[PDB]
RNA sequence: CAGAGGUGAAAUUCUUGGAUUUAUUGAAGACUAACUACUGCGAAAGCAUUUGCCAAGGACGUUUUCAUUAAUCAAGAACGAAACUAUGCCGACUAGGGAUCGGGUGGUGUUUUUUUA
């Protein structure tokens, strides 16, 4: 019936990346960018970038035929911040009420076991 | 179906004992089933199938992370709302010596906590200092400022000088006739 | 090892194979 | 290994013997090297010698991929350019040394060569007289894994043109000299086309080939065969690789706009037989489909067509030896079991479907003790039934297959054996109403178990799934061997054998057994064969009347040795290879003398020294109790069990005498007499003598319908 | 960054033209699940072309996907798994996957952690019976009894270092006795968990033991027969 | 089996029961020697076996 | 497939030889998060993944042994970018209270388990 499809949703402070893959991991489909979305240089990172982001890349899943999806939600991770963006919630938003059945929600942000800083 | 939990130790227990009907009014405001459960200890957000917000039950998850890592309940709210995050930095693996460690964050405080309420008063967020870590919720300019300034107060510059920069800083985008000028000649 | 079992039975199998004199003057 | 320094392109086997030997190892001593390194010295013995030179033609090639070339009275270098043909080249006389051996010689002289650097390299076992002292190239069907008899009627010289589909003609003269040159690159081009990767390696044998003629005649006159030439028939000989043994279809080329010249000969080839399929993904290439039958194979079906289209009209075809192997193994009351090939599992698949179906439910059903594992034993999970399984098939003997049912650990067992297998029981008991409050369809009754002794309280649970299958769960728990080694301490030192027997079928049933099974499951897998041959051999037992003293599993591990340690031989890729080479093993072992030590293993976790030199000493201290066998014959090991006794106790030696001695008479059997169908079916006629009563019985119904045949 | 005050760089001199399509000269492929689990067909897989049926195979038989017991099983109970699954045959439209890994996740790992108790982690090496080279994450997290009037319930050294060896040996003389499928068997039912609770109930009280992850090293030689066998030959239509 | 397995497992719980007791019950010798169990332990015969074994 | 990074906004830089991103791997130099304290050890500086090897140490338990062998220390010897709002009467010292870390004794039942650990 729906046919599932994954997509990385790295939202770092700055830059909202939407990236719909299929379940294998390897072969892309849609990815956009609010920073390829925006005018203004100093908004690559708002709610309105990541909204015409998640348009666009729903747009294209339909188009090739991908009806559900898998969503997991990226940060930073390693020795910077561990918090998603504004265009995180955004994108989400915006792809479920464009129409995607969202499959599954996820966090995967890396967090280091043992992080690389210096003792002074 | 998504779920989340966390849970909490006992002086917790009591106290969300006494606000659990509220936690659960705002949670079936914005539809989202939430259980408590005290002899294991842990709070439940569950989504139902009336529920229309994927942020919303993230933005759930960390309010029960909140609620157990113990800030108030309007705080916890506070992260409920939209245009809100919470943000934990580690300022552990600094220093090596313990003498040190103490004496670093002891001035992150300040005296009578007067370094610690301008911070939060200028980057209009709420901070908590909590051994190793340090919990900050407010919106994402604030959260961005004050993960420099915790970095950097583990290393060795004062906040009395990050204080001082946010003021000028404060003042100079509050006067608009220089949105190209680098400002650094203003700072010190 | 594998030298002296192998040289022990290259030679029993040498000593069972081997002709003789008398069968070599005659041809 | 069956060479000589003969001519082999005559359809010949040879070419390389003791003269090509010693040029070859001169030249080895001269150098060899990739920029003229020496290989071989002086100094060295004649096993470095032999290493080292077979070692060369184990890692180089001389035919295809390149040559040698030395000087003799200023070293020699291998070069990389095949000229399709043995190329040893002296350039001091310029000559080619290995003329007289054809691809095929040079085929199997590299098969024998990477087999004997494989015993050379082996350090476990003593591989000396494995080598040096069996002669494999007595029967050709322990040789080559399958033999065709093809008569030929050709007539006359001036007849060939009618009698034959090819043309020997002024310059076909010229490169083939002797038209049995001719015809025998003819017949091997033919059938190494045709087969393509059906095989390994290939042979034509000239069954009537006589060298020699008197003064009096002018060459080698004849008139058998059917004409004046000197043959009587061709014997086409194949090694085969058993896993594209039963590929349906053959795979050719794709399609072009343009007809390719690979096209070209494929359809000049098939003629009438080809054609171009459409396949399931989408694919647009010839192939020339065929049809499977149990009674036949495809090989068989294959050269018929092949040498009845490129050769002659008028040759005649035949393996009646394993059509008729293929028709002594049972066929099941199936639908579409005669064109069902002998390597099909999908009655055992199905099995092991509604297996897991019933495994689902008992493992989601709840009890006091929560379930920790289920493990099929049975004979039909290892693919050694002898019947294969039918549906609501309920008289063959192996229609109940073993599952353990184990719990998990808990510390409120019972401490006194008779209640430890009441408790059981009530496990059993209360599964049994679950399963029939809960799903009806299901069918369920009880029986026991005397196949222990003195444990007589072993009640096994008989469950009847819908699909016609039947299950006897028995129940292992963490406290078996512990109260059957403290029974065997608290016994006085008279009945202590006796619980050593009890306490041995104890652990033959429970424990080892599921070792036994994953592993032969495993490497079933990796050897197809493995299951006919152990089929035909449980039927070849039956028949014989030993299977009732013969537990099944000693009757799995004699059958599998071959396929697990074929040296000097090769791999089975036959029915009739497998169990002639398991005859002629079970003929020659002397169990008095020597130990069975298998590693059961896919291909190249295997017993190393320590392991293998102590179960040698287990082995000999075992023969010092007991220097006769009058208490144990077989000593058969693995690395699941290196007791020695487990499988092969309580066995009578009358009936291990009989067996060597049937392996004997059967083998001399075939020693004196051409292996053929009357021979096959003194095989199969059970012996009724040298026993001092008979007693014939029957029953009041026929039964081979409900045993599924 | 689409508007005009941002200046120009080397970057767009000169760009390719979309002339191609690739989602219209891709291709749909479709995955099955071995026989251990449930619910076997899952989602579709896209692959470039095939005018390389060598590309194709290629591509195929490298991929590696992973899923959700939840899906895997309709089992909200095993929901909390993740599955890697490797793709070894390739079959007329039908992928046959094998196993690979497997994960916890991380909301999961977050959730158990607590503060006055111990945690334990202990992992070990093994080989199946098949030749497999596996590697077992187990962790296991202590508890107060009905009793306890302590508020923190620690661990010795002593008895942290018993507990280890304990599921070491555990974990080793399953692995070795199991296969890879049997162990995938005995992994989704949970098992070593009730197992490692019931052998450790006599030193210290646990309460939270789980497999977290295991990982595939290296494998053997392939072998379609058996990989077919585990999941349970055809003919075209003749175009002409 | 039904009737055999109950009447059986009553038995042997009576039997198994007093067993226990009787081990773990004081057992005081004539001359004033007490006796060392230990705790789970539910035989005298076992006692006497372990140290037959011994 | 055309931006990515970064900032209050920028800028330097990397990017049609595909940067950023996605997936399978491989190597390298560090580090040892959450558990992590109402703590533990070491003479101090200091010390957190597993498992061994080597030697050391405290307290406890002792109807063991040596029988004043000790304490305090000037000299000598061993070990070894920062600071920035902290500040507590002391002592040759009386009763204690809740904690907790390590050892031992007794009572007492739950959790445990039973001739094999």
């Amino acid at each position: 019936s729906q046919v599932f499809g994954v997509a990385r949703i790295y939202a770092s402070f700055n830059d909202t990346f939407v990236h719909v893959t299929d379940l294998s991991g390897k072969e892309t489909i849609a990815r956009v960018t609010g920073g390829m979305k925006v005018k203004a240089d100093r908004d690559e990172s708002s709610p309105y970038a990541a909204m015409l982001a998640a348009q666009d890349v729903a747009a294209k899943c339909k188009e090739v035929g991908i009806t559900a999806v898998h969503v997991k939600i990226r940060a930073t991770g390693g020795t910077r911040t561990k918090t998603p963006g504004p265009g995180g919630q955004a994108a989400l938003r915006a792809l479920a009420r464009s129409g995607l059945r969202i499959g599954r929600i996820e966090d995967v942000t890396p967090v280091p076991s043992d992080s690389t800083r210096k003792k002074g | 179906e998504s779920s989340f939990m966390t849970l909490f130790p006992k002086y917790r227990e009591s106290y969300l004992k006494t606000i659990w009907n509220d936690v659960t009014r705002a949670l079936d405001k914005h539809n989202i089933a939430c259980v408590l459960d005290l002899v294991e200890g842990s709070m439940t957000v569950k989504t139902t199938r009336k529920t229309y917000d994927p942020a919303i039950i993230l933005k759930a998850r960390d309010l029960i992370k909140l609620l157990a890592r113990s800030v108030p309940f309007p705080q916890a709210v506070k992260i409920l709302q939209d245009d809100m995050a919470c943000d934990v930095i580690k300022i552990g693996n600094f220093v090596t010596n313990k003498e040190r460690f103490v004496k670093r964050r002891q001035r992150l405080v300040g005296p009578n906590g007067n370094t610690l309420k301008a911070l939060e008063l200028l980057t209009k967020c709420y901070i908590l200092v909590q051994g190793n870590t340090v919990s900050a919720m407010g919106p994402f300019k604030g959260l961005k400022e004050v993960r420099r300034v915790v970095e950097d107060c583990m290393k060795n510059i004062h906040p009395i000088y990050h204080i001082k920069e946010l003021m000028i800083k404060r003042e100079l985008a509050k006067r608009p006739e220089l949105a190209n000028e680098d400002w650094s000649r203003f700072l010190p | 090892f594998k030298s002296n079992i192998f040289k022990l039975q290259i030679d029993e199998l040498l000593e069972q194979v081997k002709l003789k004199q008398k069968h070599v003057l005659k041809v | 290994r069956g060479f000589s320094s003969n001519m082999s392109h005559s359809g010949s086997l040879g070419g390389f013997g003791t003269f090509e030997f010693t040029i070859l190892m001169a030249a080895l001593l001269n150098g060899g090297g990739i920029n003229s390194n020496k290989i071989l010295l002086h100094g060295f013995s004649s096993y470095q010698l032999f290493k080292g030179v077979i070692k060369y033609l184990a890692t180089m090639d001389l035919c295809h991929d390149g040559h040698l070339q030395f000087h003799s009275n200023p070293a020699s270098k291998y070069i990389d350019e095949g000229f399709q043909t043995p190329t040893l080249f002296d350039k001091s006389t310029k000559v080619n040394i290995l003329t007289k051996m054809t691809v095929s010689s040079y085929q199997i002289l590299k098969e024998y060569a990477g087999e004997t650097l494989r015993m050379l390299n082996n350090v476990v076992q003593d591989q000396f007289s494995n080598i040096f002292l069996t002669n494999i190239s007595r029967f050709d069907n322990l040789k080559y894994d399958l033999c065709y008899d093809v008569q030929l009627p050709l007539g006359k010289y001036n007849n060939l043109e009618t009698s034959l589909a090819a043309t020997f003609g002024s310059m076909e003269r010229v490169k083939f000299i002797t038209l049995e040159n001719f015809l025998a690159h003819k017949i091997t081009n033919v059938a190494r086309y045709a087969l393509g990767d059906r095989i390994k390696y290939i042979q034509i044998e000239m069954v009537g080939q006589k060298s020699d003629f008197p003064i009096t005649k002018r060459k080698v006159y004849s008139n058998t065969g059917g004409n004046h030439f000197n043959f009587d028939f061709v014997r086409v000989k194949l090694i085969v690789n058993p896993s594209e043994c039963d590929k349906l279809v053959t795979k050719g080329p794709a399609h072009s706009e343009t007809m390719s010249t690979e096209a070209a000969v494929f359809k000049n080839f098939w003629g009438i037989k080809s054609s171009l399929r459409r396949f399931k993904d989408g694919s647009i290439t010839h192939c020339c489909v065929w049809s499977t039958s149990s009674s036949e194979p495809i090989i068989s079906s294959i050269v018929n067509f092949a040498l009845q289209k490129h050769v002659s009209k008028k040759a005649q075809i035949s393996n009646e030896t394993i059509k008729k192997f293929h028709n002594f193994l049972p066929l099941p009351n199936l639908p579409s079991s005669a064109k069902t090939s002998v390597l099909n599992l999908s009655s055992f698949f199905n099995l092991k479907k509604s297996f897991d179906d019933l495994y689902k439910i008992i493992f989601q059903m709840k009890l006091p003790l929560s379930v920790k594992s289920i493990l099929p034993v049975g004979s039909a999970f290892r693919y050694t039934s002898l019947c294969q399984p039918v549906p609501f098939a309920y008289s063959d003997p192996d229609f109940f297959q073993d599952v353990i049912l184990e719990f998990e650990t808990s510390p409120k067992w019972p401490d006194e054996i008779t209640s430890l297998e009441k408790a059981k029981t009530a496990f059993l008991l209360k599964i049994q109403e679950e399963l029939s409050a809960n799903s009806s369809t299901y069918r369920s009754f009880f029986s026991r178990d005397e196949s222990i002794p003195y444990n007589l309280e072993i009640v096994t649970l008989n469950i009847l799934t819908p699909e016609g299958y039947g299950f006897k769960f028995r129940v292992l728990t963490e406290r078996d061997e512990i109260l059957y080694l403290r029974a065997i301490a608290n016994a006085r030192n008279e009945l202590k054998p006796e619980l050593e027997a009890t306490f041995l079928k104890f652990t033959a049933k429970y424990l080892a057994s599921v070792r036994h099974t994953r592993t032969l499951e495993n490497i079933s897998h990796s050897y197809q064969f493995y299951s006919p041959v152990v089929r035909l051999f449980k039927r070849w037992l039956d028949t014989h009347l030993l299977l009732g003293h013969i537990t099944d599993e000693l009757a799995e591990l004699i059958a599998i040795k071959p396929f697990v340690d074929p040296a000097p031989y090769f791999i089975p890729g036959s029915l009739e290879n497998g169990f002639l080479k398991v005859l002629k093993f079970i003929s020659q072992w002397n169990w008095k003398d020597d130990p069975l030590i298998l590693d059961l293993v896919k291909p190249e976790e295997r017993l190393t020294l320590a392991q293998y030199k102590g179960i040698q000493m287990n082995f000999t201290n075992l023969r010092n109790s007991d220097p006769n066998g009058t208490h144990l014959q077989f000593f058969v090991a693995s690395k699941n069990d290196p007791s020695g006794i487990l499988y092969s106790s309580g066995i009578p030696l009358p009936i291990a005498t009989r067996l060597t001695a049937l392996a004997k008479v059967a083998v001399n059997l075939l020693q004196t007499h051409g292996l053929n169908q009357q021979t096959i079916n003194l095989l199969f006629t059970p012996g009724l003598k040298d026993y001092d009563f008979v007693v014939d019985l029957r029953t009041p119904i026929g039964l081979k319908s409900s045993c599924g045949i | 960054a689409v508007g005009k005050n941002k200046r120009l760089s080397k970057g767009k001199k000169g760009q390719k033209k979309r002339v191609v399509d690739p989602f219209t000269r891709k291709e749909w492929f479709d995955i099955k699940a071995p026989s251990t689990f449930e619910n076997r067909n899952v989602g579709k897989t896209l692959v470039n072309k095939s005018t390389g049926l060598k590309s194709a195979s290629d591509a195929l038989k490298g991929r590696v996907v992973e899923v959700c017991l939840a899906d895997l099983q309709g089992s909200e109970d095993h929901s909390f798994r993740k599955i890697k699954l490797r793709v070894d045959e390739v079959q007329g439209k039908n992928l046959l996957t094998n196993f690979h890994g497997m994960d916890f996740t991380t909301d999961k790992l977050r959730s158990m952690v607590r503060k006055w108790q111990t945690l334990i982690e202990a992992n070990v090496t093994v080989k199946t019976s098949d030749d497999y080279v596996l590697r077992i994450f187990a962790i296991a997290f202590t508890r107060k009894q009905a009793n306890q009037v302590k508020r923190h319930s620690y661990a010795q050294s002593s008895h942290i270092r018993a507990i280890r060896k304990v599921i070491s040996e555990i974990l080793t003389k399953e692995v070795q006795g199991s296969t890879l499928a049997q162990l995938t068997s005995k992994l989704i039912p949970e098992v070593i968990n009730k197992e490692i609770e019931n052998a450790t109930k006599d030193i210290f009280p646990l309460q939270n033991i789980h497999v977290r992850k295991v990982k595939l090293l290296k494998q053997p030689k392939f072998d379609v027969g058996a990989l077919m066998a585990l999941h349970g030959e055809e003919k075209g239509k003749k175009v002409t | 089996l039904k009737e055999d397995i109950h009447t059986h497992m009553a038995i042997f719980e009576q039997r198994e029961a007093q067993a226990q007791e009787d081990v773990q019950s004081s057992i005081v010798d004539e001359d004033g020697f007490t006796l060392v169990v230990g705790k789970n332990t539910k035989s005298l015969n076992s006692i006497r076996k372990k140290i037959l074994n011994k």
